[PDB]
């Protein structure tokens, strides 16, 4: 299972849509929470821009800091733009390294089909 | 009206203008300096092309100043869509403006002038200019904003792919420290641009959405025709001419994708040397 | 349109300003305005209405400012040095309608906010006002403009700017007058540079046209004094600081002349300020 | 005699003329250099902005780094705008503290009618 953020560029939403596994989304309304009960991996845009460490959307930190979501979480995948320099994908090693998780993988906007290609591939091999 | 920024409609307006805002920096702050040892071993062939790259580039940002950016402002949804895009003109003033100040530090102004010169003459700078701006004095404003995410998230890293190739070879690397202060600023300014064309797209008909993606993709075939044309007579004397046209394919599908378009150029088309990748994203 | 050279200047004014407002760049999350709440719980239903009074209407005209105004002039640059200034004057406009906004934020109560909107929405010296300034900037000619810009910010201004300089001679609200010192630091640059090209585009028209300008300014001048006191009259009417704001006004229209290149017109009796508020200012 | 230096926008030459005083002017272009065989009081604006020790004018200091000029200086008065705070008239206390002569005056843009007849009555009472 895949459970994702997408803000209302809607840019991590087209790339689960074109990706075709079934997934979860988490709420862009701050109010309403949502729960997963199967292990999973989360898939986040960066929006630090610098190194604030407001690089995890705010939806996602009160999705993890949920005791019950928290401990099902295996693997983080990270998007971004490759023109934020050493801040690509910053989304990724900071949830990364605070929950122990390891971070799998690296893509820009929408996702290329080379992406696509690779997180599909890269999902399977991981459960194994 | 009185603007009211606790009154906001999209919450996306106030990220931006905070992004862009805080991101605020000047060329003056960047120590170009350091780069005269660096600038000094380059061939003739090379400084003669570092300066076309930048006397083709301040043309483009100038235009992005003086026409671009004011021309969305009356086709604006929001009244916090004005003042972001208000920023995003006045820093177009600042990236062109950092090219003299490379200029300044490092080459000479006999050179420079007929770099200058060079860009006049240049048929495919010309035809790219004249393009972009044909569409801003135009009535559509949906063509406005494709016109305006395709130049500055695709055709200027024909341009952009020297400091960063520079830079993976250990040379200029200051100035590839300001470029990526202005390639920051245009990622911000393409998916903002490009977020706004989509916020426009839901207000036209079904039928009316197919046609400007025709017109997307007829475009942005046009002025890649274009800037293959102006990356050869660029890197002439060069073998880096197919791998500048590979960085331009790459960039091309980041400016569909700001567009919330698929990605168009395959894989082995946009297949970039890793060191230039690198050099952008350490 | 042609790439900017920033080593080839015209006149070295544009450079000058250029380096000043841009090294002068303030957002104001800058200022620790949140200091300023125990200062505010102090005030007095009367005083608080006024302030929130106040900063609506300024909000209004500083976004003129950013969308119409700064815009307008720009296509009568004589210099593309020229063109590059005026998009960071617009920019500001932003900035400056921005921080009133922050005010509110940090300060007010939402209900008392909104009160205040629609009470400058229904104030016709308000409105009266920014009518008859954008009404020349949809004119024709680019002289009366530079105008009216100049009026607007060198002089119209400083009815609301008052409020936060009296406070501060009181101890209260400093940082908040600290923001608004900013603002009219901003502004000081603002009247000086619009009134330095104004004065140069009269140099290349005839002197028969020169004279008719002359007295259309002095005619304008007047008759957005003569409104303004209405203005100020229905701010302050609640309290018996009336007269001391109106000598502040004729202050600051004497140095509005200046910029343009005219004489002081309002005499000591009426331009007299309480030194308080000078010395606030300084 | 008064000595003085103006820009482009020529807001201290307007106050000049109306003065009625004798003056010569510190000339504009930076390699032109004037000489001047008596006592003076210089009249100069202020271009600081803030507190970078640049607040006197290029032109200015060229024509006071000359010993011949700095000998015969005997004061200084200011012009500039209240609207720079703490800087109104930053280039009159920096001439007067490094040179050791009085600050007399200070005075904004073209100056007002009162700024005049207090210059007049005070260069009279200067000399005196
Ligand atoms: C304000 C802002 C900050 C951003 N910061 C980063 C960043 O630090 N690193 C990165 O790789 N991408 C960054 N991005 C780019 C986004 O990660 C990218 O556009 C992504 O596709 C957004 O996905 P979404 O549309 O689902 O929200 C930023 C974008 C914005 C608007
Ligand atoms: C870039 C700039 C910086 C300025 N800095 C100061 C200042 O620090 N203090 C001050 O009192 N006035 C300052 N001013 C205002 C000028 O001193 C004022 O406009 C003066 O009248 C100009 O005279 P001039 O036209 O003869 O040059 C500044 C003006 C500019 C354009
Ligand atoms: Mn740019
Ligand atoms: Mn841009
Ligand atoms: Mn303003
Ligand atoms: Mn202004």
């Amino acid at each position: 299972q895949l459970v994702y953020f997408s803000s209302s560029s809607e840019n991590t939403q087209r790339f689960i849509e074109r990706l075709g596994l079934p997934a979860v989304r988490i709420p862009l309304n701050e109010r309403e929470r949502i729960q997963v009960d199967e292990p999973y991996i989360l898939i986040v845009p960066s929006y630090g821009g610098g190194g604030t460490a407001g690089a995890v959307p705010r939806q996602v930190i009160r999705f993890l800091n949920d005791e019950h979501n928290r401990a099902l979480l295996r693997g983080v995948i990270a998007s971004g733009n490759r023109n934020f320099g050493e801040a690509y994908g910053r989304a990724g090693d900071v949830i990364a390294r605070k929950c122990g998780v390891p971070w799998l993988y690296r893509f820009e906007l929408m996702g290329t089909q080379s992406d696509i290609e690779n997180v599909r591939k890269g999902v399977t091999e991981f459960w194994q | 009206s009185a603007i009211n920024w606790n009154k906001i409609s999209d919450d996306k307006d106030l990220e931006v203008w905070n992004r862009l805002t805080s991101n605020f920096w000047l060329p003056e702050k960047v120590p170009l300096s350091n780069d005269i040892p660096a600038w000094q071993t380059l061939t003739v062939v090379e400084q003669q092309l570092t300066m076309r790259v930048f006397t083709g580039l301040t043309l483009l940002d100038t235009l992005q100043n003086v026409i671009g950016a004011p021309s969305l402002m009356p086709d604006a949804l929001t009244p916090h869509e004005e003042a972001v895009l208000s920023n995003i003109s006045f820093m177009e003033a600042v990236h062109a403006r950092s090219y003299s100040s490379i200029f300044s530090t490092l080459c000479q102004t006999k050179d420079v002038d007929a770099a200058y010169a060079w860009s006049e003459e240049n048929a495919p700078l010309q035809r790219k200019a004249q393009i972009i701006q044909q569409h801003y004095r135009g009535d559509d404003p949906l063509k406005k904003k494709i016109a305006s995410v395709f130049l500055e998230s695709f055709l200027f890293y024909s341009g952009f792919w020297l400091p960063m190739y520079f830079s993976s070879r250990g040379k200029l690397t200051n100035t590839a420290d300001l470029i990526r202060l202005i390639i920051r600023d245009e990622a911000v300014h393409g998916y903002y641009i490009g977020y706004k064309y989509q916020k426009n797209m839901e207000k036209i008909s079904l039928g009316q959405r197919e046609e400007l993606k025709s017109f997307a993709f007829d475009l942005l075939l046009e002025l890649y025709d274009n800037e293959l044309q102006y990356t050869d007579e660029l890197y002439a004397e060069t073998p880096w001419a197919d791998d500048v046209k590979a960085f331009l394919c790459y960039n091309a599908n980041k400016a569909l994708m700001n567009l919330g378009y698929e990605p168009l150029f395959p894989a082995e088309m946009a297949e970039v040397n890793p060191a230039i990748l690198a050099a952008l994203s350490p």
